[PDB]
């Protein structure tokens, strides 16, 4: 469409949401801030 | 020897207080800060009849400040002399007041009262011996009224010996702002006239007319109004800390003033007032002092006696005079209109000379009068009273507090009474 | 004038705080030694401190 | 001290808190992270920000509000937004259905499981909080969830801690515009549970809005940001008196016995006079008796009600901005002097009147100029019957036919309450007759 | 003077050991090669970490605990694991077989061959140690080995030595969640062998560790390695006193005298208020008041135990961070205040404070935040009982259908024990409903 951005890296992800992350399904990791983390961190696709 | 000791009550007499001792602190040579500055003897001597002495030269004031609003106090403190008033004196409660004379006299009072009179008696045993109290506070305020009435009450219990020179300032006959205004007033006046002695009623309807007549600057604050005011009272208090061939004491002022125990009321007077040019374009001579001292435009607390009639005036000049141009001048205002004063009583002039004249002038004065004028403002405050009375709106606050409207009886027959005695008296 | 805006409030205040200076430098420590003369006192000579 | 506690309900009451929130960021210059720059003002969260702010040796304003929200899809997206950082995060409650505009639903089926939640937060608030003169709570009559949980909410409180005041602010419904069929129902339900325990209960039209707009405005396709804005600088206005000081202050205390004469008829109206475009407040000139002729302009009010044809019984004026006592009693004379404002017998007096010193402000990309002088005014009226003439002659028609009778009472409701409101209503419109006669 | 002596028995105890000494290392820095910084702490052993470890003049601190398991697999992997070099050999004890999750296998058969060893490290480390307070055992309940070989060694050193203290802390069965339906076999075995010489038992229950996690470090799949860090910085709080000083100081010998009432019943619950997250702490304030509330709130103990229903009568409660002691003599007096704790008359005052001003540290790759005030609470309530109630109305069951006793009778044991063991338990409930009621 014809608008902005959002998830901006690493800084990310306040605990709370409810919607589809990439790859939260290898979650045995504990915080939500690294959890965030590294799902950003691994949009090695491409 | 002989003391003061001040209440500042309520928000307004918070800076009518602030206005007022800086007023008497800058005509009596003491910086801001505390260490004075050696200049004349004879304020240096009388100097304790007010501010007690702290080592070094550095002044105490002795006052009591109250009031429920921090922030009030806390800009108070923010003045230029915050750092001459005290911690000590400063009291304060939480809660909001509202301006609920109910309020002020039935649930929270009831528990400040009792520190703010540890900390007074405090002080009234740190000095000698007091003549009075001088109180400044507000009637158609909500705490000043719901405070004083009950301070001035318990106090009058304490010592029965002494003078409650009361200060309460008057709502505009135009606008009374707050709309509970007709209430407060009449609950508060209630007692009033009870316990207090003499009283001085202010109106500032009048101080914006002079705004526009002699100070004539049009761009005024009220930081002017407590100006004059606080002059006013500077005035009144001159006579005791200064030397001269005159009577100084409140007490020698009010027994010679007022002839009977239901009188009560006084109005304010100045003198000369100084415009734009007139300071070059005046010559301060004794025919217009006299002139302005008594001309209506010049009168400022009530309203123009001019429909009703005068029962004792009192004059005070500050100055290098003599006696015999003020008696010739009460003779010449005496035989002028002999008609507006009252057979009754002769001699219904009284007369102080100090020979400290103020600082920036050589000759001074203040007027002080007790006329049958205050029947038109009062009679106002009973019309107010009724027609709001007749439907009972805004009631369900007072009763919920938890009185009757038969105490509102009760007031509105004391004020009536006021009015009739007035009547009966003049006419 | 300058009394008039003298009278011009802002309502002022001053306070204090901790946290984000014990964090920064939270579990560094700077390592220095030094040394006493003591033959003064006519006791004792030497002793090093740290 | 003086502090309040901030409460927000509703796709209707989210975005509105959002833009006062963003207004209440620039006076204390919070940078959107929520630091202050080197320069010294924190401490225990002890200075002007007080008030709204909590920034303890954190060095983060943290706000004392409370957004509550049952559909996570307008609360997500802000937590998404800007200052997310600087909200509280649980604090954010959030739920995953709706009330489906049913009061109803909203007071029955899903409102038992969130009160214990917004409980335990108000609670944990009030410890700290040493002040807390009262609360500030936003919701809306005619919404989709606004009504039920809302007047639940409202009981509770009213009920647990009955002494302290309670300012209600509120979209009322438009008169001739609907967006929801349900709104007759929901709203007379509201507002019958409601009156007994609200103390001052401010609504506001948002036709009105859109009609200023582009009557001296002159933006013809405004949006939300520009609602927001509007009443976001009503509610600065009103917050004025806490957050700073002036000639003569005043308090909601003040507000609530004042501005009501009786219970029930607590029902003011405000309007907001220098709303004005940028070259127009730059080039043209202010003074106190054009703004306060404005505030008094017929034209200009958020109801649609004509002054003339109803009455006047009590007015308070709060002025922001460099003024003096003069000219403000000057012009309030002669508002007196003119014959066209009808004051009741009742009151003699009637003007409540307040200062202070700090210049209302701009925001950043703001619809607005800088302002020297601002008004805001309050005032209590009886014309505001015809609105509620208007809601049941209209709800007449509906519980005559009984329609959608079927979705409340199958989620489990039943009919003697809808009869009982109506002669509720019944009784506000005929109080506001008996008074409002002499 | 003040070191104490730590064993851990238990593949189920191994995680945790590893865990605590991880810790452990952090707060003086042991690298775990096993020296230190260029920073100059070497000597005999006199001087901070001297109540945890034993540095000789080559400068590598050696951990004063004994490491007993039965089964190779989780010593070997933790000997594999970073820290085996700092570690010791044969203070590292290794077994082939296990107990079968049998109480007798484990305490008649195998260990046997076992104490002989496990006795002659324990009296080596005591000949060279001086201070010897006490004892610190871990073990579990719910243990296939953690219980046999446990209440064999605490006989054998009862018997040996009777003028120490003894500290045991032992992760209680679930209340639901039965990972082995031998736990009601061993569990009350256990007990009951251990009543008459065990002296303070302190418990925990993982479920509820879990329940805090999620609830308020907001993690959805934690771990043991959480939940094993969480119960090390607990005993790391415990030691604080051990470690640093303070305004006053408090140890296990004056925990031993002060909290348990009467004979037998010495069975406290534990709590630590600020678990928090990162942004969480980072932003949100944290004082005496509210953690106090926090840490007596009834759903924050780590044991399901409602507080209401029974009765407290003890309290411990040691401060660690910067906290000016007069608003913890505040907040005790309005916890006294309020209504909704129930005290027991026998002891109007049962409050023991203490104060470390060290702050609580981190762990590097953590999940907690920066603290400048925590809490641990250690107290005594009656309520327990209602765990007793429920394992013995399970054990009655299976016992009265006699389910596996021929397992138990087959590895060579009898019924008067079962018996015994039983009306021990009957005893006890009697004797808390005794002092319970006043
Ligand atoms: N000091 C001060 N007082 C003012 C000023 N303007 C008006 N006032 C009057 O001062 C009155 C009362 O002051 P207080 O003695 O403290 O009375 P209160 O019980 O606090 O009641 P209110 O102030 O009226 O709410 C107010 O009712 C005003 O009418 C002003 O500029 N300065
Ligand atoms: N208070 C407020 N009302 C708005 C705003 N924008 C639109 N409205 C009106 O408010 C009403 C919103 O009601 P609802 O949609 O029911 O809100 P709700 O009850 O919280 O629940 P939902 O229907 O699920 O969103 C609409 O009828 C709009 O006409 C706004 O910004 N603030
Ligand atoms: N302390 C601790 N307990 C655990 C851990 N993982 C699971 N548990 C619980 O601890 C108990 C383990 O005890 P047991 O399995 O009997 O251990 P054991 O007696 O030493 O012998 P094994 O049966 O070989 O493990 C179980 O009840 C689990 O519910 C852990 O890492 N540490």
């Amino acid at each position: 469409t014809q608008k902005h951005n959002l998830f901006t890296p690493e800084p990310h992800y306040i605990p709370g949401y409810a919607g589809f992350y990439p790859q939260l399904r290898y979650q045995v990791g504990n915080t939500y801030g690294r959890t965030t983390a590294q799902l950003l961190t691994d949009p090695s696709v491409q | 020897m002989r003391e003061i000791v001040h209440l500042q009550a309520g928000q307004c007499g918070n800076q009518i207080g602030a206005k007022f001792w800086e007023v008497i602190s800058d005509e009596h040579g003491i910086d801001p800060t505390g260490t004075y500055h050696g200049d004349s003897d004879l304020q240096l001597e009388r100097i304790n009849v007010y501010y007690n002495e702290a080592t070094g030269g550095k002044y105490v004031p002795r006052a009591v400040l109250v009031d429920l609003e921090p922030g009030t106090m806390d800009s108070v403190r923010s003045g230029p002399f915050g750092q001459i008033f005290r911690p000590d004196n400063f009291v304060f409660g939480q809660s909001g007041a509202g301006n609920n004379w109910a309020k002020g006299h039935y649930t929270e009072g009831a528990e400040l009262v009792d520190s703010v009179l540890d900390v007074v008696r405090k002080e009234a045993e740190s000095c000698d011996c007091l003549q009075g109290f001088q109180l400044t506070h507000s009637l158609g305020g909500g705490t000043g009224s719901g405070m004083g009435t009950l301070l001035i009450s318990k106090i009058r219990e304490e010592y029965p010996d002494r003078i409650m020179n009361t200060f309460s300032v008057v709502p505009s006959p135009k606008v009374s702002d707050t709309v509970v205004e007709p209430y407060n007033a009449t609950l508060s006046v209630h007692q009033l006239v009870e316990n207090t002695d003499e009283t001085y009623c202010i109106d500032n309807e009048a101080l914006y007319d002079i705004c526009f007549r002699t100070l004539k600057l049009t761009t005024p604050t009220y930081g002017d109004l407590n100006h004059l005011v606080s002059a006013t009272m500077s005035g009144v208090t001159t006579c005791l800390r200064f030397p001269g061939q005159l009577n100084a004491d409140l007490r020698k002022l009010a027994v010679n003033m007022v002839p009977f125990p239901r009188l009560h009321f006084f109005m304010p007077g100045f003198a000369p007032l100084t415009s734009r040019g007139s300071q070059q374009y005046r010559a301060l001579t004794v025919p217009e002092l006299t002139q302005q001292m008594f001309d209506a435009k010049n009168m400022m607390a009530a309203c123009d006696p001019r429909h009703g009639r005068y029962l004792t005036v009192a004059a005070v000049f500050r100055g290098r005079m003599s006696m015999k141009e003020v008696d010739e001048q009460m003779l010449n205002v005496q035989n002028k209109n002999s008609s507006y004063f009252v057979e009754w009583i002769p001699n219904n002039v009284k007369t102080a000379v100090c020979d400290i004249p103020p600082r920036g002038l050589k000759m001074s004065a203040t007027f002080i009068g007790n006329s049958t004028a205050i029947q038109e403002l009062f009679k106002r405050i009973s019309e107010q009273f009724t027609a709001m009375f007749r439907r009972k709106a805004f009631l369900h606050w007072y009763t919920g507090e938890g009185m009757d409207e038969m105490e509102f009886t009760e007031a509105e027959s004391n004020m009536n009474d006021l009015v009739s005695e007035y009547q009966q008296y003049q006419d | 004038r300058e009394t008039l805006e003298f009278v011009d409030p802002f309502r002022p205040y001053q306070s204090f705080d901790t946290l984000k200076r014990f964090i920064q430098y939270d579990g560094k420590v700077l390592r220095f030694f030094c040394l006493w003369d003591d033959s003064t006192s006519l006791f004792g000579d030497r002793r090093e401190f740290v | 001290m003086r502090e309040c506690i901030s409460i927000h309900v509703g796709q209707a009451g989210v975005q509105i808190g959002n833009a006062c929130w963003e207004l209440y960021c620039l006076e204390h210059g919070i940078q959107p992270d929520g630091q202050m720059p080197s320069d010294k003002t924190i401490g225990g969260g002890d200075d002007s920000f007080n008030t709204f702010f909590s920034e303890t040796g954190a060095g983060k304003h943290v706000p004392r509000a409370v957004f509550v929200d049952l559909e996570p899809t307008v609360v997500d997206e802000v937590r998404t937004g800007t200052y997310r950082q600087l909200f509280h995060p649980e604090q954010l409650i959030t739920g995953k259905e709706d009330a489906a505009n049913n009061y109803a639903r909203g007071h029955y089926t899903i409102g038992k499981e969130i009160v214990d939640l917004v409980l335990d937060r108000i609670r944990k608030l009030a410890d700290l909080c040493t002040g807390l003169q009262g609360f500030l709570i936003f919701h809306s009559f005619g919404g989709g969830t606004g009504s039920g949980f809302a007047s639940l909410l409202m009981e509770r409180l009213s009920v647990d801690y009955g002494k302290k005041s309670k300012l209600e602010f509120a979209i009322y419904p438009a008169p001739q515009v609907s967006t929801a069929v349900v709104e007759p129902y929901n709203s007379i339900l509201t507002t019958h549970t409601t009156l007994e325990h609200s103390d001052c209960a401010f609504m506001v039209d948002n036709e009105a809005i859109y009609d200023i707009c582009r009557r001296n405005l002159d933006i013809e396709r405004p949006t939300y940001t520009n609602l927001n804005r509007l009443i976001g600088q009503i509610v600065s206005s009103i917050t004025a008196s806490l957050r700073f000081d002036g000639a003569l202050n005043v308090d909601l205390t003040e507000f609530q016995t004042n501005l009501v004469p009786y219970p029930r008829i607590h029902f003011p109206l405000a309007t907001y006079a220098p709303v004005i475009s940028a070259e127009k407040a730059y080039h043209e000139q202010l003074s106190v008796a054009e703004i306060t002729n404005a505030c008094f302009e017929p034209a200009n009010q958020m109801v649609k009600c004509d002054p003339r044809h109803g009455k006047y019984m009590a007015c308070c004026m709060l002025y922001r901005g460099d003024v003096v006592p003069k000219d403000v009693n000057a012009a309030i004379a002669t508002i007196k002097t003119k014959r066209t404002i009808q004051f009741v017998d009742w009151c003699p007096t009637g003007f409540k009147v307040g200062i202070n010193y700090q210049p209302p402000t701009v925001v950043p990309g703001g619809d607005l100029a800088k302002v020297q002088r601002a008004v805001c005014m309050l005032s209590n009226t009886t014309a505001i019957a015809e609105a509620w003439a208007r809601l049941d002659h209209k709800f007449d028609l509906m519980y005559a036919k009984r329609a959608f009778v079927h979705w409340y009472v199958g989620e489990g409701m039943e009919e003697g309450e809808f009869s009982e409101a109506r002669e509720d209503l019944a009784a506000l419109e005929k109080d506001y007759e008996e008074v409002g006669v002499d």
